[PDB]
């Protein structure tokens, strides 16, 4: 096996080597460590052969690290294949030496670089700009010394568009890992020869030409409506990447625009199209596209205003696209289509999935919180939802109905006979404090307020420490507002909740109760059965810090996490 | 008494399942895959006996299918893992050479001879002859 | 002939846009 | 931005995998498996996986997951669009996309690869670029690619020059339970498949609303589309500047535009299905299909599937147009027709029991799909006014085109 | 394989 | 008629989650819609393909009649396929196992030794609450047998009924007297158990 | 196709046709059936679950499935409900507080779209003291006359004298079978 692959690869028959070199390739394929051959194949390393030298740079690259001593006895290999007439072979050589993790091996090969620097062939100028990020990246004094920042600034000016795309982008990648001292900012003249070249770029050359104009600052109007015209076209390209970019990089130079002029409003107007053909694209892509849109949504909201049928989940679209689309109709939902929310949400709430079914509750809540037109649809939708006999179903109907009691009781009277009697042996904690809660608070409309409080009072003293101080809460209202049905409740809660209750905080809330009665029962409705104030709801917006800095990172791994970029790297 | 005995192979796969505790289909599911999870997530040095939700898991494989034992904290390890050998015995006597492939197309022959052996979870046959013969009995009923 | 309609002959431009 | 792009397997093994930047460790591949494993038990499952401070983002493939782990906050749209690009070359130079081709194309795979993309950033992504330099069965690298006109090799020559077109129509219809449709949305599709002599730089024409708007022509029945996507090498500055669409066409089929707008009109197919479904006794599949297509359009291959109940057995079939099978597997029952003409009104009666046993838990109400396919129809009345095809050399060119109408997300919500 | 092998080998 | 080895190989054969799922939905579709014409002639290699399916993780709701139907048969085999599902799908929690008292009743007097060692294995196996209650009598009867091969059976019996209706061990008192010098090891340790469970 | 085979069987017999035994507990009907199948009258415990038995008449193999009057075997009638063709009711003219119930029962077991093709099938049980009703009380109480798309004949038959079961045997097959 071994000792006969290492016979092979030592012979002088080419067939032989290649055979050797095959099964070497496929052993490390799958799953063998073929590293301890790799001093072996550094002698059958100059062949004439392409296919050969192509599987002995994979394993030198493979095997580099495994066995740096062992790469020495390739520099002057990897020199030679340089100057190879071939462009394919130079680029190889190129590639391969910046792929080679070796500390003493970028060091030899700096002058290679440089000679590769001025490659007049597009392939291996853009090989050589690689290579000189690469070993950037891996030693930034060493790139710094070889002074190979000049040549990538000036491969931008360049023919070869898509290899001065390739040093473009390579170029931002040393400035990104850089401190930003000696950016490489460009004038103007710079972004318009970028924008010229950018017609002729490739589909990969187009996204760097874009990522460039993403750290640009625009600073006069003329200048930003020329950067929004350029950009313009690049909406109309077949590449969700591209899409992505430009719209990108249009919400960044709208930050300068003026709302004033039509460029503006012609910028809205075309970012929608753009927007319904991304939510069509493939379901890779479509949760990046769902948290571009989230994130230009809190910075544009007019943009999707009319977006309202694209946000409904397909019965084909993903969990996470579901999701994402539930929370875009969140974000969206407005009065003109609170009916379509009404009946997607009711729609949604048939499906089998528990966190969708869930999901779709939390959102119907939230919209019916956030817009009072549609309370009354909402706690309709509630009310069935908890008349359709579903535990999770009643559950979220019945945390909803809480939900706006606390932030819409006004009207919220007419509910309660219906929720009086609403299967209410659900032992869920959050269905459970919630009706407890609707109950001390509501303990007007149920002429069985008391009855009903007694069926959680006996296990009150076990139930929860949450759960028990809504359940002596509730005690406390219905003795305050109807002490004479309640008179012995009160008593019983407080000694169950001051003897038998050895929570601290639950103790303390008990105790200062049996404190409030014992000195003025009076005094204890306007204390305890207080009028409160109006409930501030949690905003969902972002900070309008992180809005703007979330604008220029568009396309980044920060943007579906919904993330600070530097909060998210190691 | 065991409390529930399945044979699982060591890729997941379960050959055999015979659970003496009326449990809900999710419930029971749930608790073969967690069972199955810490077999496959316990090495070759871990004693053969886990502590899970206070009954004697004891897992012991002599082959690539495994098989795990639950019972109760009342009697000594060692007399399950003697069972369960006792029963591996029996089932290759009454099989021959039994391998991962016979268990499968043997499904209801290996749930006869684990009824015929032990039911309820208590052991019902303590010689290993005596129940090979009422196995080859039945079988020739027809 | 070819399922999803049958291939027709395509013009050059508008002949009547000049 | 990713760290490195492998391709894995369904029982976890990596097909095959290829570093392109060295900042993850290749042994974080394993922990993929596991944490995936533990996503989809609970839910959490996503495209983009993250393992600690590297992010594994995997596409799922025909048979193994391209998982892409990234380390820094790279490009997520970037590393789609490769992947992308990606799977497409695979695809053309693979016929199949499983196992049996990523363990026999090892040699030219791997050479695939390291040409494709290196230090991260993609460099070449066209197919007849790639093939044109790297082949299962080296020179120097086309000039194609080092030179502005990348999708159109020049050079080529055949013996006529013939284009056959594709006016692909999807008709998807939102229809909710309730009877309306809520989401109907048909996208076009302009599909060539150019086959001539050199790089003719194609002159596309057709009666869309805004050009005939700015010619003055707007009168007519034109085609507004509300998205309207160019191919490559479709030239943007053109298209937004005058709506010329001139684009050199490219050597094989390829997607010149993709129309993409609302629809207004009734649907195509009206399907209106009665679930007589008794309480564990039988149950009743009132199926009616209308046509509300022309009557001189005939729905070829049209395949209305209604779901039937999940443990239903012995079911009967009392239809009177299109044979109705019931697949097991499927776990619904699908009206095929072999021929739809417009206007036809097909009635069906389904009846089958149910078991004695009530299920356990319940399965759902699927959307009620139709397979239905016109040829020759065009419901959003597009006609393509021209296509200017001019070559350097000189050559009369016999381009062809077909309309086809399909049905895309033509699904009717359940009862 | 793995499964037909015997599970003592006896 | 599809045999048990044959809907192995099938599964086997496939490798793919989907692929499984749908061979194993269209294996238990054939077999729904053979149970309702009440077939009766492959009834065993039905029942042998519902038990491989629920136990590879599928639903058997539909597969509860044919074995109650079989139970009460008077095949060997269909028999012992009825008893096989008896105790792997019928639980006191399932609810389908109220019917089956008569059928145990029924068979707790055959003359077989196999029939009715059978169905005091699944008794024991399944034993429910309102079960034993209707079965202890029968329990006892057969504790006072001199049968060795049944002895250990009634024992095993008594300890589950003891286990489930601790009530009920008031009867099985005297049946246990005089009962340590049974020579057969199983009988000796059945007496053993039922004693130290008692 | 070729129908031979099938004139051929039918030619020496080959119809079988179905039954039910239900009705209320200690009405008769596992008797009823016993005396169906074996021809003697056998005591035997209650019927918990539920008893299978075919007869053999007229060359048609007759199959009942006795059902129990018990509380907890009552519900379990619906599973015998799936592949049945007949349905035998069982009244005890003898039990008058049990009477109501019965009538109950058997409202509720016709009551039913899945049994529909079976015809009613009353048999008047416990025809051996002086209490029991005639061929028309019984009928007119449980109203089987008002019963419509419903072929219910009225028949007395006594589990210990055995007299009239080959009557309701008799209706029961030319209910079922309609040829000559
Ligand atoms: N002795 C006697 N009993 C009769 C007569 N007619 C009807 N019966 C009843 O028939 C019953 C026979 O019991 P079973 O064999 O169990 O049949 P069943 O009446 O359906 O009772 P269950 O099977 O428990 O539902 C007796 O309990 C009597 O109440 C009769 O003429 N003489
Ligand atoms: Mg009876």
């Amino acid at each position: 096996e071994i000792f006969e692959l290492k016979a092979e690869l030592n012979s002088d028959k080419k067939e032989k080597k290649k055979e050797a070199v095959k099964k070497v390739i496929a052993s490390m394929t799958v799953g063998k460590d073929v590293s301890a051959l790799f001093p072996d194949v550094v002698n059958c390393m100059q062949t004439d052969n392409l296919e050969l030298k192509k599987l002995v740079y994979l394993y030198l690259m493979n095997y580099a690290k495994s066995q740096p001593d062992m790469a020495i006895m390739a520099v002057n290999t990897f020199v030679k294949d340089c100057e190879d007439p071939n462009p394919l072979i130079r680029a190889l050589a190129v590639r391969t030496m910046g792929c080679i993790r070796v500390d003493k091996i970028t060091e030899y090969l700096c002058e290679p670089l440089r000679k590769c620097l001025k490659d007049e062939d597009p392939y291996v100028r853009k090989t050589a700009a690689v290579c000189v990020a690469k070993l950037h990246d891996i030693n930034a004094q060493l790139v710094e010394d070889q002074g190979f920042l000049d040549t990538l600034k000036d491969l931008i000016s360049d023919s070869n568009p898509m290899v001065v795309a390739n040093a473009v982008a390579a170029l931002s990648e040393i400035a990104e890992s850089h401190p930003s001292s000696n950016l490489l900012d460009l004038n103007p003249q710079s972004i318009n020869k970028l924008l010229t070249a950018l017609n002729e770029c490739t589909e990969w050359g187009q996204i760097f030409i874009l990522d460039c104009l993403a750290n640009y600052m625009p600073k006069d109007d003329r200048e930003a409506q020329s950067i929004c015209e350029r950009v313009t076209p690049r909406l109309s390209h077949a590449n969700s990447a591209v899409v992505l970019s430009a719209v990108k990089v249009l919400m960044k130079f709208m930050e300068m625009l003026s709302k004033d002029l039509d460029y503006y409003g012609t910028l809205l107007k075309k970012l929608a199209p753009p927007l319904v053909t991304l939510l069509s694209a493939e379901p890779e892509l479509q949760y990046v596209a769902l948290r571009n849109i989230n994130l230009i949504v809190q910075k544009r909201p007019e943009i999707l205003k009319h977006e309202m049928k694209v946000f409904f989940v397909k019965y084909n679209d993903p969990i996470y696209v579901k999701l994402e689309k539930l929370d875009i109709m969140i974000r969206l939902a407005s009065q003109a289509n609170i009916a379509q929310v009404l009946a997607e949400l009711r729609e949604y709430a048939t499906e089998v999935d528990v966190d969708f079914v869930r999901k779709a509750v939390r959102a119907i809540g939230r919209c019916a919180i956030k817009v009072e037109q549609s309370a009354e649809r909402c706690v309709s939708t509630l009310l069935d939802l908890i008349q359709t006999k579903v535990n999770y179903v009643v559950q979220e109907a019945i945390v909803v109905i809480k939900d706006i009691f606390r932030k819409y009781p006004n009207k919220y009277e007419s509910v309660i006979a219906t929720l009086c009697e609403n299967l209410d042996s659900l032992d869920e904690p959050e269905a459970r404090a919630a009706m407890i809660w609707i109950v001390g608070e509501y303990a007007e409309r149920i002429d069985n307020a008391d009855e009903l409080l007694e069926s959680f009072l006996e296990g009150f003293h076990d139930k929860s420490t949450q759960v028990q101080l809504q359940l002596l809460t509730a005690i406390v209202k219905l003795f305050l507002k109807k002490p004479t049905e309640t008179q012995e409740l009160v008593q019983q809660v407080l000694s169950l909740a001051t003897q038998d209750s050895d929570n601290p905080d639950l103790r303390d809330r008990g105790y200062i109760y049996w404190r409030l009665l014992s000195t003025d029962p009076v005094a204890a409705k306007e204390v305890v059965l207080a009028e409160k104030p109006l409930i501030s709801e949690e905003t969902d917006l972002i900070e309008p810090t992180l809005l703007d800095e979330l604008i220029c990172y568009i396309g980044t791994l920060a943007s579906v996490y919904h993330k600070p970029p530097s909060a998210f790297v190691e | 008494m065991i409390h529930f005995i399945l044979l699982f192979s060591r890729q997941g796969k379960l050959r055999l399942q015979k659970w003496y505790i009326t449990l809900p289909d999710k419930e029971r599911k749930k608790i073969t895959r967690e069972i199955v999870q810490i077999i496959l997530s316990r090495g070759h040095r871990t004693s053969s006996f886990v502590d899970w939700k206070e009954l004697k898991l004891v897992y012991k494989r002599y082959a690539s299918l495994y098989f795990c034992c639950a019972i109760e904290n009342q009697d000594n390890e060692l007399l399950t893992l003697e069972i369960v050998h006792r029963y591996v015995e029996l089932l290759d006597k009454y099989f021959g050479n039994v391998c991962e492939l016979d268990i499968i197309f043997n499904f209801e022959k290996a749930y006869f001879i684990l009824d015929e052996f032990i039911i309820g979870g208590e052991i019902q046959e303590t010689s290993k002859k005596i129940a090979v013969k009422a196995i080859e009995d039945s079988d020739m009923l027809q | 002939d070819r399922k999803g309609g049958s291939y027709s002959q395509a013009a050059g431009s508008d002949s009547a846009q000049s | 931005s990713a760290s490195a792009v492998y391709v894995l397997d369904l029982k976890g093994k990596v097909l095959i995998c290829r570093n392109y930047r060295g900042d993850v460790d290749m042994s974080e591949v394993e922990h993929f498996m596991p944490i995936l494993m533990e996503k989809e038990e609970e839910g959490m499952l996503s495209p983009i996986l993250a393992h600690g401070g590297v992010r594994f983002m995997w596409i799922k493939h025909n048979n193994l997951y391209l998982v892409a782990t990234s380390k820094k906050n790279a490009c997520v749209s970037l590393v789609f669009s490769f992947l992308y690009k990606v799977v497409q070359v695979f695809s053309e130079y693979f016929k199949e996309l499983e196992e049996e081709s990523i363990r026999d194309n090892f040699v030219i795979i791997y050479e695939l690869l390291d040409e494709l993309m290196d230090f991260g950033y993609p460099q070449t992504t066209d197919s007849k670029i790639l093939q044109e330099y790297i082949t299962q069965e080296a020179p120097r690298p086309p000039a194609t690619v080092t030179n502005a006109v990348s999708w159109r090799s020049e050079g080529i020559k055949y013996r006529k020059n013939e284009v056959f077109l594709d006016v692909i129509e999807a008709v998807n219809l939102l229809v909710s339970a309730n009877g309306n449709v809520l989401r109907s949305e048909i996208v076009g599709s302009i599909k060539m498949r150019v086959f001539l002599s050199g790089m003719p730089e194609l002159r596309l024409g057709l009666n869309d609303k805004v050009l005939f708007d700015n010619t003055g022509r707007g009168k007519s029945k034109s085609v507004e589309l509300e998205d309207v996507k160019f191919h490559q090498c479709v030239r943007l500055s053109r298209f937004e500047n005058d709506r010329t669409i001139s684009f050199i066409p490219p050597d094989g089929e390829f997607e010149l535009m993709s129309y993409r707008l609302n629809t207004h009109v009734k649907p195509l197919i009206w399907i209106e299905s009665v679930i007589e479904k008794h309480s564990h006794s039988r149950i009743e599949y009132m199926v009616k299909a209308k046509s509300q297509f022309k009557r001189r359009s005939t729905a070829n291959n049209v395949e209305i599937h209604i779901p039937v109940p999940n443990d239903a057995d012995s079911p009967k079939f009392k239809t009177t147009v299109g044979s109705v099978k019931w697949v097991p597997e499927n776990s619904e029952i699908v009206w095929s027709v072999k021929s739809f003409p417009g206007g036809k009104e097909y009635l069906m009666r389904a009846h089958f029991g149910l078991p004695s046993v009530e299920a356990e838990d319940k399965e759902g109400k699927p959307p009620i799909s139709v397979k239905f396919e016109i040829p020759y129809f065009t419901t959003s009345g597009i006609q393509v006014r021209y296509l200017k095809i001019i070559e350097k050399s000189g050559y009369q060119a016999l381009p062809w085109v077909r309309y086809i109408t399909q049905n895309g997300d033509y699904q009717l919500r359940t009862q | 394989k793995g499964e037909n092998t015997s599970l003592l080998h006896p | 008629p599809i045999r048990l080895r044959e809907l192995i190989r099938t599964i086997r054969t496939a490798r793919t989650q989907a692929e499984e799922r749908e061979m194993i939905q269209k294996e238990c579709a054939a077999i729904r819609s053979s149970f309702r014409e009440e077939d009766n002639t492959y009834r065993c290699r039905n029942v042998a393909k519902l038990l491989y399916m629920h136990m590879l993780g599928y639903p058997a709701h539909f597969g509860q009649l044919e074995c109650l139907k079989l139970i009460a048969s008077q095949k060997f085999t269909d028999k012992r396929i009825g008893y096989l599902g008896a105790m792997l799908l019928l639980d006191e929690r399932q609810d389908v196992h109220l019917l089956m008292t008569n059928c145990i009743k029924n068979d707790l007097n055959h003359s077989t030794q196999f029939v009715q060692g059978l169905a005091l294995c699944t008794l024991g196996c399944m034993g429910s609450s309102e079960m034993c209650r209707d079965l202890a009598g029968e329990v006892e009867k057969l504790l006072k047998t001199s049968n060795s091969y049944l002895r250990k059976k009634a024992a095993l019996c008594a300890v589950h009924v003891i286990r489930k209706v601790p009530e009920l061990m008031e009867m099985f008192l005297p049946a246990t007297k005089n009962l340590l010098n049974e020579k057969n090891h199983g009988v000796l340790h059945t007496s053993v158990v039922l004693l130290t469970e008692m | 196709g070729n129908i031979f085979a099938n004139l051929f069987k039918g030619l020496f017999g080959k119809k079988e046709m179905r039954i039910l035994m239900v009705g209320l507990d200690a009405a008769g009907k596992t008797t009823i059936l016993y005396k169906l199948k074996l021809g003697e009258i056998v005591t035997t415990i209650p019927t918990i679950g539920f008893n299978v038995e075919t007869v053999e008449y007229k060359n048609i193999s007759f199959t009942v499935w006795d059902v129990g009057g018990q509380d907890k075997i009552r519900p379990l009638w619906r599973h015998y409900f799936q592949n049945t063709q007949g349905l035998i009711f069982v009244v005890d003219s003898n039990d008058r507080e049990r009477v109501n119930e019965a009538r109950e029962e058997l409202m509720r077991m016709l009551a039913e779209d899945e049994l529909r093709d079976a015809v009613l099938l009353v048999f008047a049980n416990k025809q051996d003291l002086p209490n029991a009703m005639n061929a028309a009380e019984i009928t007119d109480k449980l109203g089987l006359h008002s019963l419509r798309h419903r072929n219910w004949y009225i028949q007395a038959t006594c589990a210990t004298s055995g007299d009239g079961l080959y009557e309701g045997l008799d209706w029961l097959s030319n209910q079922l079978r309609n040829q000559k």
